[PDB]
RNA sequence: CCCGCAGAAGAAGCACCGGCUAACUCCGUGCCAGCAGCCGCGGUAAUACGGAGGGUGCAAGCGUUAAUCGGAAUUACUGGGCGUAAAGCGCACGCAGGCGGUUUGUUAAGUCAGAUGUGAAAUCCCCGGGCUCAACCUGGGAACUGCAUCUGAUACUGGCAA
RNA sequence: UAGCUAGUAGGUGGGGUAACGGCUCACCUAGGCGACGAUCCCUAGCUGGUCUGAGAGGAUGACCAGCCACACUGGAACUGA
């Protein structure tokens, strides 16, 4: 049931990628586009697009590199059954750097090469590479 | 706790001469090295990554003539300090005494130039060091005691030690047979025939 | 730089009329200590004929790996049937540290210090393999930005 | 009342002893306040052989602990100012 | 104050035998998920006041009695 | 599986039921010999082995397998017996420290005396 | 600790060698006597029994037994599974419990940040120092991943409101 | 093992202690605990740390130091800071 939205996000990305699909939309909130901003905004995605007002949908364009698709792997880590939350000294690093990982703190949703230099921390939302 | 037992024996089961007869010939052979190290060595002993692992470490024991327990404690001294374990443990194992003291040429080979240490023959910064295992250090000196000088064993002894390759790391008198350890051998000094990743691999599982 | 080794050889049976019917089995990996990798299984009734036919299948079937240095850029994971394997950069203390199997792979390949574990089965066959396949995923330490940059 | 005290903490006829500030009533090497310096009586002549804390052991005489004596000849030995 | 605790009532019926209930989350110590970790405590109200319910402050002070060590401050909130 | 799951009901891990009541976990238990049987063991092999049920000290009686070629131990010998169980003679689980108590040691025995507890022979 | 004295003089053993696992032959025996951690050896050529020669491994120890953890990702939090191999309750409704779409405001409990205090000494670790070395002893750091108090940050979660 | 509890939970006053206090008493209120596991049963001194493990863990609590507790078994108080 919609109880995850934040999985669906990554999942529908996930699928549609794997399925070479250009485009893809979903349900929207103030939430889905922190992230889809750093999904841009790190190059993950071509550009977002939020095409509603009562009925709000994220609209996101997928990126394909090589042949490959360009997110090579994007996995929740918090979750409703189960809280992440990492002080700053203990953020984590994705394929040892490459790639990130997507950490909401007190000062909003932001990579964890940001977070790091802001000196904080916070939920991490979900894993990408 | 010392080997004491025939010891070219040793050389042939190693395949290559660990220079325990060190002193006059060389090029052994007047022995009968290599092919028969038993009643069976004729045999090929085609074996195992084990063994060749096993055999590596062996070689390097039965030269410094030292027993199980010690050596695995240089491993275990080598692999705590920082640097190539296997290095460092070719350091620890040449950083021994007796061992700079046939390096020295004092001593025929590390057996009798053990003999000389145990038996209170040689004094580091003056002070008289009987323990074979007695690390030395960079800048160290060490001479042979006034008491029983160029007696015997300890001419022959500076003698063909030039015969030998000879060292760099210790520059080494021979009127007063005294000689300062100056620095740590490199890699690159020593070695060549000798595998430490092997012996590091034996004790790494 | 040739370098080549032979992981695992094995017996096999077949059975027919008259009986079992043996023959062996080669498994074999080849590499330039710079990059590149390949496995070959060829089986024979004979061993020598085993391994030799292995080495020759080895040459083709070759892949190639991003390395950094003598090391890995990230950690990778690899899978295939019931081996399930991992292995890690390890800011090489000396380094090279596996179950002599996919040390062999590594070794050859010119990886010079990893630290690495196999799960599930332990089956040569399906390791080194899930291995190969492990470094070949493995993605370039900047065509990474290649991927990105736009 | 609290004290100043050599605990033993040497080793088979080589001691080198902790000074601590404790409740005399305690073991020789028990429960202790504070550490306030060590005595080794094997020093040998290279080095050093007796640090000692003295602006916290002036504290707690102070606060009105006494002395051993062989503390009191220590402080007494450090000379005291040089 | 040197600390405060807030908590609802849940028992007011007792000639000032008032007891409150505190509620932290916790990190499992062993799977990580957060769970709910209750306290009671049994805290003195003076001239019973507070009612089953209320959000209430409280401090704790010296044995009021075999079990209270604590007095309520203020009150906050009531028919829930 | 589930995480709730493992907060109710933690991953439990199965304890260890030994295979040698020597009871409370002892180097060996000295004992007095009930039976001195022979008896034949299992299976793919075929032989007359040679056994005694034994009283331990602690109430235990137990069959224990006797080491060696040949042995003097009959009924009221007291032995010493150690863990080692004997597949081919399923139901042993114990073995007798030859040369311990009335045990002796293995006549002649040359090579791995001290397994069979026999004396450096005046070379 | 130091000097002299005599004379190699007083000072080597234990397990193993079928595969795993480093080390092979002969004689005896003949599903016997027996071995065995696991596989499994023994019925006439036994590298697996027993002895011998040789060899491998450790050494004032060596083997055996017992015991903890390890390898065991074989209770899987990190890190596992349930079509046919161990495993979906015969089916449903539902209390507690867990979880919960989307918006704004508020709160600051969870979360995050900083400061302060505390986290005994020994131990562990890093750099040294002292016993002829080492074990051992010791200086000084580092570390004790924790707990509490205060002040802050409000994205997420929890509470209140609509 | 699913219910437990009459000084039981709270109040008021008297008494008591070096001291807060159902500590005790008298009287009043009818409470208090409990599936976030009470009650019952079984086992157990706790810690620093010790062993192991790459870690996370697992196991453990001799020797050293800290705390508690006991001094033939049950019970008592006297002296005294
Ligand atoms: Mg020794
Ligand atoms: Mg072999
Ligand atoms: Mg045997
Ligand atoms: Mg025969
Ligand atoms: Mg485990
Ligand atoms: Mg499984
Ligand atoms: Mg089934
Ligand atoms: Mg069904
Ligand atoms: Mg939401
Ligand atoms: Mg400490
Ligand atoms: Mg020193
Ligand atoms: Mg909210
Ligand atoms: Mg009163
Ligand atoms: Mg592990
Ligand atoms: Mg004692
Ligand atoms: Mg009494
Ligand atoms: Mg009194």
């Amino acid at each position: 049931s919609m109880q995850d939205p934040i999985a669906d996000m990554l999942t529908r990305i996930r699928n549609g990628q794997a399925a070479n699909k250009a485009a893809v939309t979903m349900p929207s909130s103030k939430l889905k586009v922190a992230i889809a901003n750093v999904l841009k905004e790190e190059g993950f995605i071509e550009d977002f697009k939020v095409e509603g007002d009562t009925k709000p949908e994220l609209e996101l364009t997928l990126k394909y590199f090589q042949g490959k698709a360009v997110v090579e792997s994007i996995q929740r880590v918090s979750r409703p059954g189960l809280r992440i939350y990492k002080r700053k000294d203990e953020l984590p690093k994705v394929m040892a750097g490459l790639g990130i990982a997507v950490v909401s703190t007190s000062k909003g949703v932001m990579t964890d090469r940001a977070a790091r230099q802001a000196g904080l921390g916070g939920e991490i939302i979900c894993y990408v590479a | 706790a010392r080997y004491l037992g025939p010891k070219l024996k040793l050389s042939r089961r190693e395949g290559t001469d660990l220079f325990l007869k060190s002193g006059v010939r060389a090029i052994d052979t007047k022995c009968k090295i290599e092919q028969a190290p038993g009643q069976h060595g004729a045999r090929k002993p085609r074996l195992s990554d084990y063994g060749v692992q096993l055999r590596e470490k062996q070689k390097v024991r039965r030269i410094y003539g030292v027993l199980e327990r010690q050596f695995r404690n240089y491993y275990k001294e080598a692999a705590r300090l920082k640097g190539n374990t296997g290095e460092n443990l070719l350091a620890l194992l040449e950083g021994r005494l007796d061992n700079v003291v046939y390096r020295m040429g004092f001593g025929a080979t590390r057996a009798e130039a053990r003999q000389l240490v145990s038996h209170k023959a040689i004094m580091v910064n003056g002070r008289v060091v009987n323990i074979a295992s007695y690390q030395v250090s960079p800048n160290d000196v060490v001479s042979i005691r006034e008491k029983a000088k160029k007696q015997s064993r300890v001419k022959a002894a500076l003698e063909l030690a030039e015969q030998r390759e000879k060292p760099t790391w210790l520059e080494v008198d021979a009127g007063k047979m005294e000689g300062t350890f100056k620095r740590k051998p490199e890699r690159s000094d020593l070695s060549a025939d000798i595998n430490e990743h092997l012996i590091v691999e034996l004790y790494s599982k | 730089e040739l370098q080549e080794k032979l992981i695992a050889v094995n017996r096999v049976s077949k059975t027919v009329k008259g009986g079992r019917i043996f023959s062996f089995t080669a498994l074999t990996v080849v590499g330039d200590g710079n990059g590149r990798v390949g496995f070959g299984y060829g089986k024979a009734r004979e061993v020598p004929a085993a391994i030799q036919k292995a080495m020759e299948k080895a040459r083709r079937n070759m892949i190639n790996v991003a390395l950094n240095n003598g090391t890995l850029q990230h950690p990778v994971k690899g899978v295939h049937t019931g081996s399930r394997v991992f292995m890690q950069p390890a800011s090489e203390g000396t380094g090279i540290i596996a179950g002599g199997a996919m040390r062999a792979v590594l070794e050859v390949a010119g990886v010079h210090n990893v630290l690495a574990k196999a799960y599930g089965s332990t089956n040569p066959i399906n390791v080194v393999r899930a291995t190969i396949d492990g470094l070949e995923n493995m993605n370039s330490p900047e065509m990474v930005a290649a991927k990105r940059g736009k | 009342m609290v004290t100043i005290r050599l605990a033993r903490h040497g080793a088979k006829k080589r001691p080198f002893y902790q000074v601590v500030v404790a409740d005399s009533r305690n073991a020789r090497n028990g429960r202790f306040i504070e550490r306030v310096g060590f005595f080794n009586p094997i020093a040998s002549e290279k080095e050093e052989g007796t640090r000692l804390d003295l602006d916290r052991i002036a504290h707690w005489v102070g606060q009105g602990a006494t002395i051993s004596d062989r503390v009191a000849a220590l402080i007494k030995e450090v000379n005291k100012a040089a | 104050k040197i600390r405060t605790l807030q908590g609802r009532v849940v028992s007011d019926k007792m000639e000032k035998s008032i007891v409150v209930a505190i509620e932290r989350f916790v990190k499992h110590p062993i799977y990580g998920k957060f769970i709910k970790r209750t306290t009671k405590l049994h805290v003195h109200d003076e001239n019973n006041e507070c009612g089953i319910g209320d959000v209430v402050e409280i401090r704790e002070c010296r044995p009021l009695s075999k079990t209270k060590s604590w007095t309520l401050v203020r009150v906050v909130e009531k028919a829930v | 599986a589930t995480v709730n799951q493992l907060v109710r009901k933690p991953r439990a891990r199965k304890v260890a039921k030994s295979n040698v009541p020597a009871l409370e976990a002892c180097p060996q238990k000295r004992g007095v010999c009930t039976r001195v049987y022979t008896t034949t063991p299992k299976k793919p092999n075929s032989a007359l082995r040679k056994v005694c049920r034994v009283r331990l000290t602690n109430g235990f009686e137990v069959t224990s397998y006797i080491g060696g070629e040949g042995h003097n131990l009959q009924e009221h010998s007291v032995i010493l017996i150690r863990g080692g169980r004997v597949k081919d003679l399923p139901g042993v689980r114990y073995h007798t420290v030859r040369g311990a108590l009335d045990c002796s040691g293995v006549k002649d025995r040359k090579q791995a005396r001290s397994k069979y507890g026999v004396k450096r022979p005046k070379a």
